[PDB]
């Protein structure tokens, strides 16, 4: 059957990268 | 502030409409789960009893007599009528193989049609399972954007001033997976249920097809005597 | 056999240093 | 500045190119949806009405007389006149199971050919749906990498300095998500609609074989 | 602080629920592994031994005489009974080809039915190994939220504040993987074992069909002479 | 002192240099396969369309030979037509036609499958590159992250500005990893679609050859009445 | 065939989560 | 001094066990590759030669004589014996359609059995290719978690004392991917090799059925 129904969550990698840079810059002040 | 409701209250309109859209997709996922599960349990419980009766049948006429009281909307009754209908539509022909072939072909389609009809709503579960992570994440990305565009103009330095927005953002992917995971689990369960039921209905279709093919050969031998 | 022995030999050459 | 347009104009060449690539993919998706849905809805609605009129028929010539006023583009008339063509091409033959098998084979090829043509656009929908997230990921990584390359220029840093650089890297994935979301929805909508259409057309072809097979056996049985 | 217990008992109620839910998913996957593996080995071993005995048989009558001493729930004796029953129910027929088609069709149904029955537990294995990564991921997102809520509440970035959120994210990841890895291994082991076993059963079924078919053709030949 | 996209590769560690070279080689081979395969696929498709549309008017297998005779030795449809003619040529002593019809159906089905399988020849590279290039990217990434923390552990500095260049190399290894992945997985899917379409279309020509042969045999048999 | 021909997501997500957690210990520690 | 060997020598016992687990998985995937590479090379080389020998044959008796000097492990000789044995067991009968059916069913069983029996190792390769990133991930997650609870107590505000623990943890996922990549490569190579081999063996079986099918019809015609 041709339908698609499985999770793709790859854009959350983008959020993790954005979190990584803001911790790197802001956290040690 | 600093709680799931208090941060939903102090969120962005677009992040609110994501959280609302995800909660609606979640309640639809549970509504279709209870509705479909209660139907499949009744259709399986019925068909099991129909098979336990028809397993005792030894001729197609006896199978019609055994089936005579079954519910109108029962799947086994429909198939027995499907086989008997071909046998009377074909009444003028002595080509038995033809009758077997046309009957086999009809029963096959009807079994596929019942299996397909039983799967009616699953496109919602497939869509919700595939899409709800993406939109939940669109909630995160937009919530990060509409807070970071604020610090870009306000020249902020304290991560704390933006931590509330980041928490409100990350809640949208938490809600994202909470809609997604039930929908994938339930879609995989109903795919297995339909496979099991369609096979079991194919078994009841084989029982009537065998009874017909047997009686045609026995009647042909009785004529050839 | 000689395939199993050859595999641990190339891993022995690669793990060295 | 604060604007989506201004930060697009400010962004790096690679990520601007990714944003335009994903916007053109979003446009095509929607072009495919409107182009398919107006034709497919009309052809689904057409075929159902043919099945309603044919479902009462009892011999293949009677099904032809029912179909005689259907338009030349009717798939049901295409199947019926094809089953009548396999009879007329071997009229001078008495191999009945030969006529049945040749007809069954022709209608199987025709139903597959119509079904395969009915799905014409789906390759782009499936690909844009599965792959646009990874094009968004490449766009972001490149922006995030460029922001660390910005930090490597000087010992000075503040999150107010990197803010537009991480915002353009986010915008690249926001465009990736807005392009992927419609494509997955539309692909599943057509995958379910095509499955129903394949079934309706298959059950019309099944009715044509059944009509032929009975009327051919009954004609042969008249010799008794 | 303490290495795991102290860290777990300090975790948020949502993460405690995810941890306990995944530990239950872990114990059920090991339970159905041991529970079905000892059945599966016994069914593989018996079917191998029955095949090794039936391999010499040269008529279906001889195949009954060698198989009749098999256990009351033997798979091979079930197929020999099935083919013998299709013959005894058909004894008025002169067409042997109808006996061959009906026997082939009935054995194909029974091989498929035992194939479904042997798969009984695999829905858990295939589901848990597919979704426990995302259930772990949801737990990590909650730990990440709790870290930013900590920062927002103290308005500071000190490591003590994010410590509980990252502790939660580590545990939810770790148990997410500990649920996934066994389920993916055990699912592949049973997919391979099912393929092998269902193929052996299909080979015994094919031997019965061969042996019946050859006998019917020799009986027809011996009458025609 | 300063760096750029190239300068970052020029200062990188030998392990991640070797990974980046691996992805660029995977990129140039996946595009070289695409242009080579695409130019073949277009010419094969365009030839077969013209051959089918020209064969569509044939009324007997003898006429189809006269239509096809000037196609050329590389023609798929002349090959299939010959296969069909050769089964009659080898069967010349047979009175039975049903055997010829069956053998020809079997041969042409194997030829259609063989041409479909033969067009897939390069696809092992496209599938493998699309599957491994993400992982092979991550490895480079992780190795760069390790080298940055090893740099701190070996030098006792605590300023994250010395980490930034090292993790820029790491994220670049992921970036080039996706630049190799995405074309390969897109192009593998595209060709899998184009193979299925071509194999089905060739099957339509094979069906016309079977239908012509089957029909003209039944007429030749009728002429004995 | 059954040849692996697709980008699987979860190893990528989990290693990136591991890298995020690494910068969430290291960065506020510094 | 924290070189790869020093990091392994200075790691937690649980993550040491993860390193050994992946290294043993790396050993077994390369052992399977060398073991099966010579098997496919020898079995495919032999079967291609046997096919080019048999492609000349024009009756089943000629095929039996051509193959008569093939070695006892020859797959084409095994299929020719499987076909010949259905004739000698059928000797007292004249249902030629029955002999053709029974033979077809036996050869398709045997070709399926050889294919299944020749994909022996793939359960390891597919499993290791799927799970080796994740057991590597479990190793690094555990290593980080140890280093964290390490700063939870004996609080040390210095970044430089955790950096070894970060590298020792990351090495577990690096070793994970070094095991995973060969497993996915080798698995695809053998999936494609088996696909080609299984189809080549199917074409040999098809020639045996075609030779027998002609021979029985020719004999029945010559008996008229």
């Amino acid at each position: 059957n041709g339908e698609m129904h499985d999770i793709n969550v790859t854009p959350f990698i983008d959020v993790m990268l954005v979190l990584l840079i803001i911790f790197m810059v802001a956290a040690p002040l | 502030d600093l709680s799931v409701w208090g941060m939903y209250q102090h969120a962005d309109i677009v992040v609110k409409c994501v959280m609302i859209g995800l909660i609606l997709a979640s309640v639809v996922t549970w509504a279709i789960f209870f509705s479909k599960s209660v139907e499949f349990f009744n259709q399986k419980r019925r068909l099991k009893r129909e098979q336990q009766l028809l397993a005792e049948a030894r001729s197609l006429n006896q199978a019609n007599d055994i089936a005579a009281d079954f519910g109108s909307k029962s799947l086994s009754l429909h198939l027995l009528n499907e086989a008997q209908n071909e046998l009377e539509l074909s009444e003028g022909s002595d080509d038995n193989e033809g009758i077997k072939e046309r009957t086999s072909f009809r029963l096959e389609r009807r079994v596929a049609a019942v299996g397909r009809q039983m799967g009616r709503g699953n496109g919602y579960l497939a869509t919700i399972g595939a899409i709800s992570p993406f939109v939940g994440l669109f909630g995160t990305v937009w919530g990060i954007m509409n807070s970071f565009i604020g610090i870009a103009q306000t020249q902020t330095t304290n991560l704390a001033v933006v931590a509330p927005g980041i928490a409100e953002a990350l809640l949208a992917t938490a809600i994202g997976l909470v809609a997604a995971i039930p929908a994938v689990v339930i879609y995989n369960v109903f795919a297995r249920q339909i496979g099991g039921f369609k096979a079991m209905l194919g078994d009841v279709a084989a029982q009537v097809l065998l009874l017909q093919s047997r009686d045609l050969d026995l009647e042909a031998s009785a004529a050839a005597h | 056999p000689w395939p199993t022995l050859l595999s641990v030999c190339i891993h022995g050459a690669v793990v060295a240093g």
